[PDB]
């Protein structure tokens, strides 16, 4: 699993791979890991699909009841503090690594990492799931806050790609979603048109010189590719 | 002794429940809902005699879920409390069955809640007539078709082409019934239907109403969410009633 919210000025971008593996076999190739809590407050879901879906629905339900009775929008904070309480109560039973991002009119574009333990850390950008570990360095280098909505999307895709290209667990489609004052823009970058992949990168075209023919000279040439040669 | 608990009289009537139907009449507020072809209105009286009372705050019509709007009539606070039971109910449903509660169910579940208070002694029937309105997806084609459902303190759920509840509900039904013989009432545009509702409100109480002295709820096939109507658009209907 690879997930990441980043905030731009107006709002946020969540982004995700689309692969749920039972370890080494890919059960689903096209999972939506971005899970609507309210109109403008999506959560990303890393870890046991069961547990994050059950929590996303349990919270999406309280936010619905809340949103009705207060007769106003929900603050993203409210979504994250609800999600923290539920991730924290069961922190032993479940295996859930959540990112609640969203837009409310009061604060604008808010992003909360709720990792395993049930911490809840308001941030400029959050990384979750197996394929997070790859991005941390990639962000520290190439991320540059105060991006336009357009760049933050084009960036997050590029990120989710660099992660899913190295991680096994992660892979497939790169779902994003932008949550701001305007109507939510989801887009689903299919692998065949991903911004980065090791396969198409010219760095990795030339093969490692492992096989190497029986020669009369320590001079490494290339691999052996014909039996005749 | 028959009168002060929920038990049958010799003539087979639960007196406490006849006496809750009187608690709907008592406040002197009249609501009229009306289904049209593509939408539902619910028109309520909104009388604030105090100049100091904030108009905004006092509502008859609450949202229950985004797609289903209430309109309580009777003891405001009993209303307020049913709406909370109705929300609890509609959230319970949303969680257990993972879809929005269909209005026909919501009404019928509130029917059974209000029945329980007519059976267990020592609970007071909620002195109020719930008037749930909302679109309901017909499973034949996929079309959103408008619905009204009244619960009453007996626990009697029913659907309605149009309906009234409150002070003059007899005279407001008499006006709608006489205007059901002329027209079809389910082949009407949202505008026409409103003019009939706001003419029934007018006919019943006996006075010309302002766009401030009513609040109006609405759901359409185009916009199925339960909206309050702005006082601008209600004034275009009260000017159009005074003309014809």
């Amino acid at each position: 699993t690879t997930i990441l919210a980043v905030s731009y000025n107006g709002g946020v971008v969540l982004a995700a791979d689309s692969r749920t593996s039972s370890g080494t076999y890919v059960v689903n190739r096209a999972s939506n890991k971005l899970t609507k809590l309210t109109k403008k407050i999506y959560c990303c879901r890393s870890g046991s699909a069961a547990d994050t879906q059950a929590l996303a629905e349990r919270v999406s339900n309280y936010l619905g009841s809340y949103q009705t009775d207060i007769g106003a929008g929900v603050n993203v904070a409210t979504a994250a503090n609800l999600f923290q309480k539920m991730c924290y109560m069961n922190r032993w039973n479940i295996s859930a690594g959540i990112i609640v991002a969203g837009y409310d009119p009061i604060n604008g574009g808010s992003v909360y990492s709720i990792p395993s333990g049930g911490s809840c850390v308001k941030l400029d950008y959050a990384l979750g799931g197996s394929g997070s570990i790859f991005l941390y360095s990639f962000f520290d280098a190439n991320y540059k806050p105060g991006m336009s909505k357009s760049e933050c999307v084009a960036f997050c895709q590029r990120a989710v790609a660099h992660a899913y290209s190295r991680d096994g667990s992660s892979g497939g489609l790169i779902r994003t979603i932008t949550l701001d004052a305007d109507e939510p823009e989801d887009q689903t970058i299919p692998w065949n048109r991903s911004p980065y992949c090791m396969e198409k990168d010219p760095k990795y075209v030339t093969q490692a010189t492992q096989n190497q023919p029986f020669s009369s000279s320590a001079k490494i040439t290339g691999n052996r590719m014909s039996s005749t040669g | 002794f028959d009168k002060y608990i929920t038990v049958f009289s010799p003539e087979g009537s639960l007196y406490q429940v006849e006496y809750a139907f009187k608690a709907v009449t008592y406040p002197g507020l009249l609501t009229v809902a009306i289904r049209c072809k593509d939408a539902v209105l619910v028109v309520t009286q909104h009388l604030i005699p105090d100049r100091l009372m904030r108009p905004d705050s006092v509502t008859a019509l609450y949202e229950v879920t985004p797609n289903i709007g209430c309109c309580m009539t009777g003891r405001a606070p009993d209303g307020r409390a049913l709406v909370q039971r109705a929300r609890e109910e509609a959230s319970d449903y949303q969680y257990r069955y993972g879809v929005e509660i269909p209005i026909a169910v919501l009404a019928k579940r509130m029917g059974d809640k209000a029945q329980v208070r007519t059976q267990q002694a020592g609970l007071r029937p909620m002195g109020v007539v719930s008037t749930f309105i909302g679109m309901d997806q017909s499973d034949q084609d996929g079309s959103l078709k408008p619905q009204i459902y009244t619960v009453d303190p007996a626990g009697w759920t029913g659907g309605h082409i149009a309906c009234a509840a409150g002070k003059k509900q007899v005279e407001a039904m008499a006006f709608l019934e006489k205007r059901q013989k002329s027209t079809e009432l389910d082949a009407l545009t949202q505008k026409e239907a409103a003019m009939i509702a706001l003419a029934a409100l007018q006919s019943a109480i006996g006075t010309a109403v302002k766009a401030k002295e009513v609040e109006v709820g609405r759901c359409t096939a185009a916009n199925p969410a339960f909206q309050r109507v702005p006082n601008s658009e209600v004034e275009e209907w009260l000017t159009a009633v005074a003309e014809a």
